[PDB]
């Protein structure tokens, strides 16, 4: 099967919008310790800092799941 | 999910949900979207993974697909798993459902959803399938899951079934 409607990371990305309005589904009480007020723009735009560069260049996995192989 | 002209949709509505133990793993549906538009309105308006507290879950499942082992496309399924150590969750979530989203896995509808889980010492990424005897679509992934997150070549995968 074929996808219709398909978008690439900068596609995605092009697209996004610094919209204040906060979605009603996310003013739910239930859901204020996620809740960010503030937009937040795409953690892609965000540069790597010395030790994220490092890491998901030579090792992601947890100590644990590295602890049993 | 109203969906507006001008707006890109997605080749389908996605729900996010949310769920956190709490001294219980209930997961709580959080709402639907429909176009690209619409996604970065909640995910934008969402604190970042690795900025939860305690043992706390985002769920994005496309919609009507329940984020639990008992709905019926999770009975014959399966899941990736990538568990991660602090401080990389944040971004693999986001290049994850960016690519879940954009249908760039390129596996027809074998998509369920994707998870990011937040634990005390470890992250652990995830993403589900719909038919976990389909090695053909599990091998896809796991290819599609290395390059859309740029693991590096030795990184630990499992995928896990309910058999």
């Amino acid at each position: 099967k074929l996808a219709d409607y398909r978008y690439g990371r900068e596609e995605m990305l092009a697209l996004f919008l610094k919209d204040n309005k906060i979605p009603s589904d996310l003013l739910d009480k239930e859901f204020l310790p996620i809740l960010q007020e503030e937009p937040l723009p795409p953690l892609a735009l965000v540069p790597f800092t010395e030790e994220e560069q490092r890491n998901f260049s030579m090792s992601v996995n947890s100590a644990a799941v590295l602890r049993l192989t | 999910p109203h969906m507006l002209e001008a707006e890109h949709p997605l080749q389908y509505n996605y729900t996010f949900w949310y769920s956190r133990r709490t001294p219980e793993q209930n997961i709580k549906q959080i709402g639907t979207f429909a176009s690209v538009e619409q996604f970065w309105r909640f995910y934008s308006h969402m604190v970042r993974p690795g900025d939860l507290t305690g043992h706390s879950d985002f769920h994005l499942f496309k919609e009507g697909i329940k984020p639990m082992w008992e709905d019926d496309a999770n009975k014959n399924g399966g899941k990736w798993i990538i568990r991660l150590r602090k401080g990389l969750a944040s971004r693999c979530w986001e290049n994850l459902i960016l690519a879940m989203l954009g249908e760039q896995f390129m596996v027809g509808e074998e998509i369920c959803g994707a998870v990011v889980s937040v634990r005390f010492q470890e992250d652990i990424i995830s993403i589900w399938n719909k038919t976990a005897s389909d090695q053909a679509t599990t091998a896809r992934i796991r290819d599609t899951l290395r390059r859309v997150l740029n693991l590096p070549p030795n990184t630990i995968m499992e995928y896990k079934t309910h058999t």
